[PDB]
RNA sequence: GGAUUGAAACGCCAUGCUCAGGCUGGCGAGUGGGCGCCACUCUCCAA
């Protein structure tokens, strides 16, 4: 068992969405003293509908910031991004305990993707 | 198949001479959150020429049958309660046909709606068949 | 015998997870009067579904500290996370007694490694 | 093509572990605790 981008289950997709988002800030922001997760993961496992639009929102700066020096993956997370974004219909006001428990297993299966090869 | 839960509970007082001085005590229980069960059952005419067992003891027998839990409540019992009952009349002193046979016509089975776990007699299907002409199904009790 | 890193069987890849969930609270506060073992163990084995969604959480908040510290301990818990979670798919509702007793075996068999040299 | 104290030699017929008995009665997760202290979108460009 591994990611599989084929899923289509809105808290699986959420969970990949998080790890996305904080992989961004922390390349944007190096050493950091308090992180997004830090910040917000209960609210977001508990309550999407009231954080993430703020969330993606900030994401912008991170982007552009890094985008503005002759380094690149940054096209590859917005990519990321607008991809997995396409699928999800829209975000919930409130989910269940297995619901949580599945946005976390989806979280760590992206997470462990990003640090292969 | 079922599966039975577990419950922790907690007491005010103890019983005898501990040595814990307030909270005291902490205890346990044990329940099915839902169950149905089927049982079968004989009745010999050559036995009851022995004893004697007459018709108004059966009637009495019927009776006893139907309201048999009405009585039973209890603190762990929950509630409980009967739902069916099927007799098969043969037509001689002497079987027309084999139990196991009878037994069959009965068959029960989840409802349109299974939706998963059941937790209500209105999640089954019973149906009876039809009757060898030797035997006598009567239902209504 | 001994603790097969490649079993797969999902209640004993959650007991391997208790054991490190455990081993990463105590590392974060020492001395601690009372533990997730006795809050929580008994919940866990019958329903995974209810409790585990609420342990990531302290996780991420005990493992917070070990990073913000020189103490550098602090990302193999977040590895051996990664490795374990790689294989489930979901979390159970409920499990049977013989599920359960393997959960046992998989924790106790996942503790022993820890404090090996 | 006389004589291994030998040459021959059944343990055999057949019989029910049966009749029946409640894990019960019952017990509060309960008492209570500020996400706070504070910080310029600002410097200049004919129609």
């Amino acid at each position: 068992v591994s990611l599989d981008p084929a899923r289509t289950d809105r808290p699986y997709l959420l969970g990949r969405l998080f790890a996305v988002l904080e992989k961004a800030q922390e390349d944007a922001v190096p050493g950091a003293n308090a992180t997004i997760k830090d910040r917000y993961l209960a609210s977001a496992s508990a309550n999407p509908g009231q954080v993430f639009h703020m969330l993606l929102k900030n994401a912008s700066n991170h982007t552009a910031k890094l985008r503005k020096d002759p380094e690149r993956k940054a096209i590859h997370y917005e990519i990321m991004m607008q991809e997995i974004i396409d699928n999800i219909s829209d975000f919930p006001v409130t989910m269940s305990s297995d619901e949580q428990g599945l946005f976390m297993i989806g979280y760590y299966h992206q997470r462990k993707a990003l640090f292969t090869k | 198949p079922v599966v039975p839960q577990e419950v922790s509970i907690t007491r005010m007082a103890v019983t005898t001479k501990a040595e814990a001085e307030d909270n005291r005590t902490m205890g346990r229980k044990h329940i099915v959150p839902y169950g149905l069960y089927v049982a079968h059952g004989f009745i010999s005419a050559p036995l009851a020429e022995k004893t004697g067992f007459s018709d108004e003891d059966l009637t009495l027998f019927w009776d006893a049958l139907v309201n048999m839990f009405e009585h039973d409540r209890s603190a762990a019992r929950g509630l409980m309660s009967s739902r069916k009952l099927i007799v098969f009349k043969h037509q001689n002193r002497l079987g027309n046909a084999p139990a196991h046979k009878l037994f069959d016509l009965v068959k029960v089975s989840r409802a349109e709606g299974s939706s998963g776990p059941a937790r209500s007699f209105a999640d089954y299907a019973v149906t009876v068949g039809q009757a060898p002409e030797g035997v006598e199904v009567k239902e209504m009790l």
